[PDB]
């Protein structure tokens, strides 16, 4: 009704002009906020011996109060590539480790997973076995020593390996035929593989993940939980900061 | 008004199926009509009639029901109709939306049932393709979703891409009687694979 | 989207990520 | 032949969200194609063409009754961080970044009876000593009359005003970039009804989508909840 | 002149695929003339160019009796781990792959004598709660009738249906990506002969070979025998 | 097959590998 | 493929001014336009188009009065160290450098009434034995008479005469490039007024530009206060 | 003003530094 | 006179040395 | 006779080696 401004009749709006760019909303951008390393994850080195478990790059149904964690949880299907950064931190004395190498293995989606010590190695008299699945081949191992590391770190890309053409974030259905509480909001092979890290050390010390996506797709919106409380009706959440009245 | 979801059907057939694929015709997958529920005045805001299509009322849809029943992958989209039926006296508002691979449910799974929506949902459920329902303005709302799913083509029996909510946004008040809530199904589109064996 | 160095195709488009049909 | 090189001090530390690639180790994997509809490129998109519910009171809407004038029905300050933008997809989008630009859209939607009817005058009142208590006293400042019973639905835009070109996501006590003021609704009328056993109040639904000029800059990580 | 260098965190690691060579030390090598027939430059060519018989009960193929009717002459999942795929070419070498496409060609050669003849109805059943046990129970899928006596072999397509376009080499207990449904024969009629005393049994060797459009990817290194 | 690098020919095709007949 | 690099000795050090830069880590924020007057890109011009106060025994000005004559009423060595030239723009922007090139640009400003006048003789003395002190021994070096009456301000100009390209910044005990001569300013006559009573002295302001062929080089670090 | 180096643009203008509008 | 690397001018030549008038 | 670098002229061939006349 009247619609442009001043005479202040019934569905009459005043006239409002519209702000010029500056920032170009580069920054909304999904696969550019994807494409950065993030801390997901923190685990355990298995120790070369015995019959050790792999373990699952599935960062999709993360309740961590972090950014990565709501964001991955924006869409309902995602597609990205995959980039990693392992770490390493002490939790004993650096001292006990005077070569720790450390093996790690990568399995694409759908790679079989039974491992125990098989390898071995020998060199006047005491020996090493290292697992059947940490051995270099078929997939990526890579090798890197902790001891005088000035990083105590190894990092590679990897491919979307998963045989669906998208990764359902959430499924109303079951990914088995039995239709176990379990297999529910389920799908097999809704990730992006496994690694295996394998050491002397194991003790001593942990990981650090790090996963970057590179080429990231979403699909179908879904919305963004909250982050914080609800602050009391007509107030404002007030939250420390760097411009804060000093 | 129609309102497509995420974009329009499409009679493609399944990239992954290597076997033949039958086309169902409109004659043959027709139309289903359900009374949905009631919507009463005790019912508080946040609370959403769930339907996932169909698979609790699968058997209900006739024709299509004994063709799907029979066939181990369906590829389909839909076209529904929610209605309600209240009077000029009745206040009240509903969001009704199709949501892609809805869960909260409890494992009540492929159910039609009713639950209380999380408020950043029911705030936000207007982020889907969706149409207001507002009691003093209309009457209706009508959608029409394409298939959708993480793969070419799925089993009903195990997945339901789509599935309708209907939220109470602004109670129902006005005149005692409550306001029943209607919905036509039509499959759309509907390609169907690999025969299964007899019933015996 | 975040890769900006000249260096970017140090390696092939079709070893550094997947390719889409 | 070989080439004369100096290591820089900063060689081998981490540095998270360098411009550039690590090495391929699984080479050669051509993907399935993707069709799947609606895929998104850009949240402010989606922010803009997509509206929620506000969170007044922890419903999403405000009410008129039969009884009302004066005071004000809903009042909102002017940021990202307020109380009623709490539920939303543009006040969470917001959250993962620093700095806003830009206009917030606001549509009303009368959800009271066709045989209701009422008046309400929508104020956008600019940084001042302390919001107004009277719809007298709004009525000076930039300000709609919305006449149900005309159009059921109206949509007011909260336009941006600041010496700044950005201002604050995460507000705090008022500095001169942390707040843009008020945005308030008053009954112009209270509800009148046909019947007022049958419909006493009448309750307006408000929601939000970033306006056209709206953008967000600047990705923060998540700090200790509160 | 020396050019600043960033040492990446990942610098002195091994990384075994690397898309990369290592540095020659012994040049110059001009390799003889390798003429030699049968180069093959791809698995898959010789998976599809080449057939191998299946291990059913241990022997290359299935019998019919004099005696035989309704049930199932021979059954196998569809899924590259099954048994009777087992001494195959195509199931061995998918063993050195996580993922697989598309269909598999069978052929069935009746070499009951001359004297001989037999019927049989051969059923692509897809995931069921069951597996049909009788063949008027599975003669409702896709089936094709094979009259010996009129070709005495027979190729059918075991096909590729699924709503993911790879499933899995490696099988376990039943999921969506494991296993494609079962492959059935039966005996529309039992083996007549000339004279029952001299011949009572044929035998029906069953060979494989990758379809047309079968593919294998996601090289995988050996996990414990089992 | 394998070698992706814009660098895989640093050293000359003779020097880096054989040479057929 | 690996390339043969060869580390430099000079390595892994830091190096503060070195001509490039590190690595970015916050990419693609595009800034606001920044419109907003007087955006200069170079000290040098600020410093010539503007000019500053001396500091002529703590005041902007030297005083001529009704008993003067013969003696210096204003001196100053040429040398930016000069106490005179202490508070000014030019002698502070200069302790940034160690070398400077070029002349200096003084104009003084008779401030006496309207009803009074004096006449001065300015004159630049090359480096001597002792600096005159008398106006008589001046005047056989480059000197201008400024009648006031006829211009109440005066431009004179200190030249550049030595036989290195630049002189030093910072003096010290007297060298060849330390210090380039004296500045005086002599009353050729005593301030005459129309009522000695009411005006006995007059005020003249001297102020410093730098000059046109003036010039900076060698940016050194601040060394402990004196 | 101070980068004199043929290796200054690594990094492209838009990742090196901001932009103006 | 003694500098014979391709890479001698890594540096301009504004950066790497003297400039004569 | 055994250099197969594309980096054997890192230096010009009259500082790298010495010069027939």
């Amino acid at each position: 009704v009247t619609n442009v401004g001043e005479d202040g009749e019934p569905g009459e709006t005043e006239p409002r002009h519209a702000l010029s760019p500056v920032d170009m909303h580069v920054h909304t951008d999904v696969s550019f906020l994807l494409d950065r390393f993030f801390d997901v994850e923190t685990l355990e080195l298995s120790n070369l011996t015995g019959s050790p478990a792999t373990h699952v790059l599935d960062p999709f149904g993360s309740t961590a109060q972090l950014a990565w964690a709501r964001l991955l949880n924006t869409c309902t299907y995602f597609f990205s590539d995959l980039e990693l950064s392992i770490q390493f931190k002490f939790t004993t004395t650096p001292s006990s480790v005077g070569e720790g190498f450390v093996w790690v293995k990568w399995f694409p989606v759908g790679a079989p997973t039974k491992t125990t010590d098989a390898w071995q190695l020998e060199g006047g008299g005491n020996s090493v076995r290292i697992q059947q699945l940490a051995v270099a081949g078929m997939s990526p191992t890579v090798v890197f020593k902790i001891a005088g590391s000035r990083s105590q770190a190894c990092g590679f890309s990897v491919p979307y390996t998963s045989m669906w053409r998208v990764v359902p974030v959430f499924y109303n259905g079951w990914g088995a035929p039995t239709k176990e509480k379990a297999t529910y909001n389920w799908l097999p092979g809704a990730h992006f593989g496994s690694i295996l890290l394998t050491s002397d050390a194991h003790d001593k010390g942990g990981c650090y993940l790090r996963y970057r996506f590179p080429r990231a797709n979403m699909y179908c919106p879904r919305p963004i939980p909250p982050a914080f409380t609800r602050p009391a009706d007509k107030t404002r959440h007030k939250f420390p900061t760097n411009i804060n009245k000093q | 008004g129609t309102t497509y979801c995420y974009s329009k059907p499409d009679g493609r057939p399944p990239s992954t199926v290597s076997d033949p694929v039958t086309r169902l015709g409109p004659t043959l997958s027709r139309h289903y009509t359900f009374k949905v529920g009631e919507w009463p005045h005790s019912q508080s805001h946040g609370h959403a009639w769930i339907c996932p299509l169909p698979s609790d009322k699968l058997k209900k849809m006739g024709s299509f029901h004994e063709v799907v029943k029979a066939h181990h992958l369906v590829k389909n989209g839909w076209d529904v109709v929610v209605q309600v039926n209240a009077s000029f006296a009745h206040s009240g508002a509903l969001c009704v939306a199709a949501v892609p691979e809805y869960e909260h449910t409890h494992e009540k799974a492929l159910k039609w049932s009713e639950l209380e929506e999380p408020a950043y949902t029911y705030q936000q459920l207007s982020v889907f393709p969706h149409q207001l329902l507002n009691l003093r303005t209309n009457s209706s709302v009508h959608l029409v979703m394409p298939y959708i799913g993480p793969g070419p083509t799925t089993n009903l029996t195990l997945h339901n891409p789509w599935t309708i909510v209907i939220l109470i946004l602004s109670e129902l008040t006005g005149p005692g009687q409550t306001v029943p809530v209607t919905m036509s199904v039509a499959p759309i589109d509907a390609m169907v694979n690999g025969p299964l064996p007899n019933p015996e | 989207g975040n890769s900006g160095s000249i260096v970017q195709n140090f390696y092939m488009q079709q070893y550094q990520n997947s390719i889409d049909a | 032949a070989p080439i004369r090189v100096v290591s820089v001090p900063e060689s081998d530390s981490f540095m998270s969200s360098v411009p550039d690639n690590s090495t391929p180790l699984y080479p050669k994997v051509v993907v399935p194609p993707r069709q799947v509809p609606g895929r998104f490129t850009n949240f402010i998109d989606v922010a803009k063409q997509t509206y929620s519910f506000c969170s007044i009171s922890g419903k999403p809407y405000f009410e008129v009754t039969n009884t009302s004038g004066d005071e004000p029905l809903f009042q909102m300050d002017v940021s990202l961080s307020a109380a009623e933008l709490h539920g939303t997809y543009v006040a969470s989008l917001s959250s993962f970044f620093a700095q806003y630009r830009g206009s917030l859209n606001f549509n009303f939607i009368f959800t009271g009876a066709a045989a209701t009817k009422a008046k309400f005058l929508v104020a956008f009142v600019p940084p001042h000593s302390a919001a107004p208590k009277t719809r007298d006293e709004a009525m000076a400042c930039i300000h709609a009359v919305w006449d149900v019973g005309l159009n059921s639905a109206f949509s007011f835009n909260v336009p941006y005003s600041s010496p700044a070109d950005f201002m604050a996501v995460y507000s705090a006590e008022a500095t001169v970039v942390n707040v843009s003021g008020w945005l308030q609704v008053y009954a112009l009328t209270a509800l009148t009804s046909t019947d007022i056993a049958v419909n006493s109040k009448g309750r307006v639904l408000v929601a939000v989508s970033a306006g056209p000029d709206f953008s967000l800059r600047h990705p923060v990580d998540l700090p200790d909840k509160q």
